[PDB]
């Protein structure tokens, strides 16, 4: 579950599927994955993400959001 | 799950082609409030399972009429 | 017809009062529950902050 | 016939009162969330005191 209406309904995504996300700059590409992760809080599934060549500011933003959610424990 | 569930139910039932264009989302959120307040056991039961039964949708449309009254 | 007209005037007046009552009670209950849940949420957020 | 119309106007008029109630709810929710943010920053100041 992605915590969405648009996503979860029209584009199903199950466990183990690979699914690219594609878009432009500042158009909402990560925020989506982040929401999906936060959804998995109750599920208790294994969730892990990799930062790849981006600004440490963005990094710490993601971090602070995660620990705010307390998600950064599973 | 019940959130989008009732939303799509209303859409397919044409329960949205009747109300105000802009007020669509407001109606949606207030519907969520309406139900999760009154029907909290109902949506609890349905989202704990992921299975649908016809009596469930009967309760859904009952809530539909009650909230459309509000 | 005049007698019937006054009768139906009162009949609709009572319905208008009843519906106004129903609306004012329902909306107020919904708003109060809104406020209750908001307070609970932000309180829990505060304790989580302090745990941080 | 004139008597028949006025009743409808009163009924239509109730709608205005219903709309008015909504303004009350909106103002009150704005006040509630402003209070929420104020006590949020207050918790921030308490955490700052913890920092000293
Ligand atoms: N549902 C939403 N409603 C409103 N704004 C949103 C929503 N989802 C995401 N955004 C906004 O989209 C903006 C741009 O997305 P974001 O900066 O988080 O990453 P990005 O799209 O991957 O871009 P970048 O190339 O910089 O990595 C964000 O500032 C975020 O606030
Ligand atoms: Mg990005």
């Amino acid at each position: 579950q992605t915590g969405y209406k648009s996503v979860d309904t029209m584009i199903p995504v199950g466990r183990g599927q690979r699914e690219l996300i594609i878009g432009d700059r500042q158009t909402g590409k990560t925020a989506m994955a982040i929401d999906a992760i936060i959804a998995q809080k109750n599920s208790g599934i294994k969730c892990v993400y990799v930062a790849i060549g981006q600004k440490q500011s963005t990094i710490a933003n993601v971090v602070r959001k995660l620990e705010e959610t307390g998600a950064m424990a599973y | 799950i019940a959130d989008q569930a009732v939303s799509v139910y209303a859409s397919n039932e044409g329960y949205m082609a009747d109300v105000e264009v802009k007020k669509i989302v407001d109606f949606d959120a207030a519907l969520i409030a309406y139900f999760r307040s009154e029907y909290a056991p109902l949506m609890k039961q349905i989202d704990e399972t992921g299975d649908y039964n016809k009596d469930i949708e009967a309760a859904i449309k009952a809530g539909i009429e009650s909230f459309k009254a509000t | 017809d005049l007698a019937d007209a006054q009768a139906q005037v009162k009949q609709e007046l009572d319905a208008a009062k009843a519906q106004a009552a129903q609306l004012i009670e329902q909306a107020n209950r919904r708003a109060a529950q809104l406020i209750e849940e908001a307070r609970t949420q932000a309180a829990a957020e505060g304790e989580r902050i302090r745990q941080q």
